[PDB]
């Protein structure tokens, strides 16, 4: 009437939880790159010679 | 004057260089002044600008 040893387990099974990958975009920054230092458009000279 | 902003292709001193042709003055940054001792034209043309000095702590003063 007590417990005794049975058949080996013919195998096993391991559970886990797991979400999957998306596309690649790759959207590397808001406003990107370093954007360029630029002229004042027009800007005129602020200087004039004498006579 | 931040690091990185300016390439080999869009240059610092291209950019400078136009904004002080268009006020007048030269591309390379160079005005030509004359000898306040001799009172003539100095045959190289100077160059001139305006930077951002700093004073230091250490003072003959205190050494």
């Amino acid at each position: 009437g007590g417990l005794t040893c049975a058949s080996a387990p013919q195998g096993t099974l391991r559970i886990l939880e797991g979400p999957q990958q998306s596309l690649s975009g790759s959207p590397l920054q808001p406003i990107p790159a370093s954007p360029p230092p630029q002229i004042p458009p027009g800007l005129r000279p602020r200087f004039c010679a004498f006579g | 004057a931040t690091p990185f902003i300016f390439s080999e292709e869009n240059s610092a001193l291209e950019y400078f260089g136009e904004m002080l042709k268009a006020a007048g003055y030269n591309f390379y940054g160079t005005e030509r002044l004359y000898s306040g001792i001799s009172g003539l034209e100095l045959e190289a043309d100077i160059f001139i600008g305006v930077v951002y000095y700093q004073r230091l702590r250490h003072m003959v003063s205190d050494k």
